[PDB]
């Protein structure tokens, strides 16, 4: 797609994870965890809310009748009447088709992009103490325990802390 | 070696299919519906001062249809209006009919004032038919008055009637010409005498002529009375000429306020609202497009011509 | 060091596109979405079609001499030729436009005999110079122009009535002669004062033939014009009358549905077409077209506008010219 | 453009590149080449055909004539009609300029993207034994022969291999 | 302690607000209005060839209503029709009046032909009425005749008038007829006979019968003159045969090439022009959409049920 | 949003760069900098001005009246009338509505993505002598005075030039 993370270079979704829409899982020397991001995912649940709010609503316009139900209708008045009516409902169909065919295309690239930029916040966070392994994690060159992945998570790691463990365990250089 | 995080986003296992600009078959982690498909099959009255007129038929209202007696006068926001309702007992129909009903369809009530019209000793004012009836007997149009000569063969007087409209809003009159099957029915009425009714105000001028002629019986009746109607405006006056032929008002109508007219085939419910009326029922959809019906009075989604449409609300599906 | 390049196609000569913020966008490739040519030639393939040729669609109900060939029939599409004749002798149909459009619409007619007879005082044979069929005065093949036997006296009262025992509705026609003076008014129907009446259980009118003064068409002042109504099923319809009546033969019935097609293109049975227009048909699978806004049939939507190209690739971004 | 390849960081188009919407070209010690990259070009040709079914069709409403070709209509109702065909006419031509406006941009933002989006893939297998020109280019610091160039194009390139070698020439 | 380059984008200290697809209330740096609320309370005649009718209905201009005395023959681009203007001077009305009017209000001028009609002895064709008042003295409409009996009382001759169309276009001709408000004022007018007109061309034909009867009083008059009117082909004959009742014809009408017809009650200024205009004046805006009125004539912004719809010219606003 | 710097990673906008919609700030030994940028201004200036020249205008299509002002309309004529003029204004309103919905949307991304290109320009030129912090700026890890920066503007810097120096300040093994 569009942003290439979302069936893109992350291969395929969690069904596991429940409690958001986007996520973290880890794995150091005391086991393996996940948790679902919230700035992310209520970043794109605000958006699709907001199209949601938008497009479902009918317009205030009160119309009145043109055609009787239980009666006949003049034949000229009614040939106009039935050419109008099927003209106004060939465009409100198409309108609605156009609608939801480009509202979905960019609520599937929108959500798309918000994974990409957790990824890409990570990615800044990170700096030189991971690499990419192209499919979506990072490979960490020094112990992180389970404060320092939450420290990831919360958007508090610091890379000064760890930067000269990392690039000794990435280059083989010491300071 | 190295310790590892990895990033992801969630998944069903089973998703939804949707529509995009470059693909038929999309499928997402949810979706919902845009286009209601759904109908109550109740007509929604609550907050609503409604009359259903049931049998009733709208211009049976002005002229008094028997079916029409308890609708006669009255004040509402929404007036219902049923299939098969009834307008006319006696054979005929009314000239410029569609705009009338449109009329009283758009208002919000009828009040009726007396014309005031009277008739001579020569002439029989209350005519009848079995066409009409009312209370176990032979009656007529409530509103009108059948003018025939009280001995038969003999010639109906020249006539003249004048409605002033002393209101200071608009009043609809009506009236009838009888339309007789036969010479010979046209002579025992009205007398041998060359028959004309014209009629005259301010605003308004025509001239009308009984037709006699051979026809099929309509509910036991050859015989035919139409309907022809205009406005008064207020402080003028319409003036009746006849001698022979003419349904008389013995009232007219003042037309009330505005309303929402329907027609449906719907029972009424008094305990939901609703904004928006087809021949089905009520529409009570948040949804912007509806699939019911491209006839609907009130404030509606909009008639198109799909069975669904749904909108992604979640991003790509990719199951593990 | 050693080097791997990515990169992307061009073409020495793109194609301009319009999108949301330019006007002369150069892609790689564009295809057009509105139809600007039409085939000059009605595309009648798979259509079981009527060519009414000189007939006008009224002229088949009627039975107008140019109509002969279109009398009954069935259709799938029917298709009406610029200057068609409906009227032989000088005249027109009250709400003609709403019988033309009824008939355009059907799928076919049917004629049923109405079994109209008359006395031995009526000259039922009335013919005119105006009508010719087979080299001889003739009428209105449907109709019959009733007149007095004898030249002066009047012409008897009259009553015929046509009963719908079919379960469909039939379209019954009949004319009012209005003629050209006091002396002829005499001489076909009598001194008499006249009136035609027609009734049935949903339909009343009366009419009186009149005499004043008019110029000559194709040298007659005389006019005969048409009425018409739907008797429905098991209702009768009576025409009381002592002169002036021109009284149907026959009845119709209109059968079905039908696309009616107003133009001046010939056929062609060789090829299909959904849409059709004055200068022929649009056979085409592109959204939009600019050749008329009146067409008929499933068609491409009406646009102002003379092109409008879709792109099918990426920016073209050619390599540098000297 | 959006996504900052074509027309962008990525100076101009190849001309001579004919079987492909997108590919590579390489420069090493042996040589040259140039070969096209299936994955993403078929991924650009499917949308834009995705699009093409969606866009050129006509609606099923069958439409009768409501104005007569050869005769008189009516002042009043014909009024109507020409008021309404003008603004059936207006909107539709409003529509088929913004359908076509809408889907030229997304189209041309969507090529750019799978540009992009290659570029990214050779990125992440090359890891840490290339850096970018900022040209569309990776320059590798290792030998790098016809096998391995391939091996970039199949991606089936392994970094670790040349890891020790690359990093030693881009540190000294 | 290492040098630094920072990437960055401007703000502003006061943004705008617009919608978008996913927010309501998004701030900008920058936005327009699509939608004009604002209209120039004058019609905008700039390099245009226009008539003001002030006083005159478009009717009065092919009859002759003293209203319409400066209005009888002229040529225009732009047509400008005003409230209350008056057509009829003495009381009645024109059948298919709206037909009439569109036509003349779709007309780009009016020029006059002479019918030629002349009357014999026992014809007064000079009759006039106090309600068609010119210059103090009583007057009729200037491109018709009312015919009445030289000698009052005495039958109005069986007469016959005949117009040609000699032109290469149509020609609209109109008449009146003249229905009396009592027995007695018919008799004075055209005797005691049997009154008729009758009308015929190639393509038109019609009959007409004054009728006596009684109406109330328009301006102090019961009497009524409606007005019929037809299209006379080039080459054609239309005849006109009457006793009695007939307003003939002086001149016939040829409406010429097209023009913008206009109803407005706002004043005329020469200094500006416009393209699109309504009840209360012109709209010279370059915006796509409008909210001043759905009834508009000529090239127009497309009316929209909103107050404002801002289009962003600039990134999302973040202030510091 | 879409792209992840506007209202992203870029913490917030500069009120006093009034010369340009996007630039540079750079702090060195001879002092601090500010300069807009030409290109990516105008890339964004042009593509608006675009939208504007094909919103701002109306249909060259004459109508004429239908409804009469001063006179009465016929009943039936006149509902159809009034059906189809609010019919065709509902459609207009939505058509208006969503125009300029999409059209913001687009405008607000669009702007998004010239802000990320720029940052993405700047991060390649540098290549291994500088750093990024997160926040949109980039820790250069050699002296880069005034005409060095400039060069970082124009796109005529030199990566190759300051290569040794940088390394050795990245790897903390500067002798
Ligand atoms: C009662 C009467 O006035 N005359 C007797 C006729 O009724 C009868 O002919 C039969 O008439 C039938 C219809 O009868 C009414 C009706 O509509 O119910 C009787 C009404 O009183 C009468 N009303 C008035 C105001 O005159 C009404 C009216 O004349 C017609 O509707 C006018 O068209 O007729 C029905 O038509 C039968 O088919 C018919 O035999 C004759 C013959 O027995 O005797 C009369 O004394
Ligand atoms: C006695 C005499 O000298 N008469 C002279 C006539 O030769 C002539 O009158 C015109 O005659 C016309 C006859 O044409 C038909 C027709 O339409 O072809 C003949 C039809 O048989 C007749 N049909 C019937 C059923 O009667 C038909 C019909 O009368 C009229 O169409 C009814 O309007 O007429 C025709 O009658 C003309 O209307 C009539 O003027 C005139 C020269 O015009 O001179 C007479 O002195
Ligand atoms: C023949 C004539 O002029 N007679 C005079 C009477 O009309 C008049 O009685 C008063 O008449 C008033 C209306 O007068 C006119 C009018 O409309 O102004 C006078 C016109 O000359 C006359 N025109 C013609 C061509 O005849 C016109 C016309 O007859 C009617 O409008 C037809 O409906 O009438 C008004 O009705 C008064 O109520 C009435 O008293 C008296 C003088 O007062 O005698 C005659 O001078
Ligand atoms: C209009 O459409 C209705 C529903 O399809 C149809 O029954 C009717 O015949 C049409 N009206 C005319 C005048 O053909
Ligand atoms: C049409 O709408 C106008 C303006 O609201 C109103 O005055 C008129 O009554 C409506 N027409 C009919 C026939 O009800
Ligand atoms: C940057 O560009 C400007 C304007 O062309 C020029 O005067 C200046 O010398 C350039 N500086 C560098 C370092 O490239």
């Amino acid at each position: 797609g569009l942003f290439g993370a979302i069936a893109g270079f992350i291969e395929n979704g969690w069904e596991g994870m429940v409690d958001g829409w986007y996520g973290f899982r880890h794995q150091n020397a005391q086991g393996t965890g996940q948790a679902a991001d919230y700035k992310s995912t209520q970043a794109a649940i605000d958006q699709i809310t907001g199209k949601l709010n938008r497009i479902i609503k009918k317009t205030n316009t009160e119309f009145e009748s043109i055609e009787s139900e239980f009666s006949e209708i003049d034949h000229q008045i009614g040939n106009v009447i039935n050419w109008t009516k099927d003209s106004i409902t060939d465009i409100w169909t198409y309108q609605a088709e156009l609608l939801v065919a480009m509202e979905n295309q960019h609520t599937i690239d929108m959500a798309d992009s918000e994974m990409l930029n957790l990824y890409e916040r990570v990615r800044k966070q990170l700096r030189q103490n991971a690499e990419e392994d192209g499919k979506g994690c990072f490979e960490i060159y020094h112990a992180c325990d389970d404060s320092c992945m939450e420290s990831i998570r919360n958007n508090t790691y610091n890379h000064s802390q760890y930067r000269e463990e990392a690039l000794l365990n990435r280059l083989n250089i010491n300071p | 070696d190295p310790d590892k995080i990895c990033l992801g986003h969630h998944a069903v296992a089973n998703g939804t299919i949707v529509k995009t600009l470059t693909n038929e078959q999309e499928e997402v982690t949810n979706a919902t519906e845009t286009v209601e498909s759904t109908s109550l099959n109740r007509l929604c009255m609550k907050g609503r001062n409604h009359k259903d007129l049931g049998n009733c038929h709208p211009i049976g209202m002005l002229i008094g249809t028997p079916a029409c007696d308890l609708h006669l006068t009255g004040t509402w926001d929404t007036l219902i209006e049923r299939k098969n309702a009834i307008a006319y007992c006696y054979p005929g129909a009314t000239v410029n009919e569609k705009a009338l009903r449109q009329k009283i369809m758009e208002s919000g009530g009828i009040s009726k004032i007396n014309t005031g019209f009277t008739y001579g000793s020569s002439i029989n004012s209350a005519g009848t038919t079995k066409a009409c009836m009312r209370n176990g007997g032979n009656s007529f149009y409530a509103e009108l008055k059948w003018l025939v000569s009280k001995n038969k063969g003999q010639n109906f007087p020249q006539t003249t009637n004048t409605y002033r409209n002393a209101d200071t809003a608009e009043h609809l009159i009506m009236w009838g010409i009888h339309h007789p099957s036969s010479t010979q029915e046209k002579n025992d009425l009205y007398g041998t005498q060359s028959l004309s009714i014209s009629v005259g105000s301010s605003t308004y001028k025509n001239s009308f002529v009984p037709v006699v002629g051979a026809r099929p019986q309509v509910n036991g009746l050859s015989g035919r009375i139409d309907f022809h109607w205009t406005l008064v405006q207020p402080g003028d006056k319409i003036i009746f000429s006849h001698n022979g032929g003419l349904i008389a008002p013995s009232r007219v109508s003042k037309l009330i306020g505005r309303g929402l007219g329907i027609q449906s085939e719907a029972p009424i419910d008094n305990s939901c609202e609703s904004k928006c009326f087809w021949r089905g029922g009520s529409i009570n959809t948040r949804l912007p497009f509806q699939n019911l019906s491209p006839r609907t009075v009130g404030q509606c989604p909009k008639y198109v011509n799909k069975k669904s449409l749904m909108l992604a609300t979640g991003m790509r599906n990719v199951p593990e």
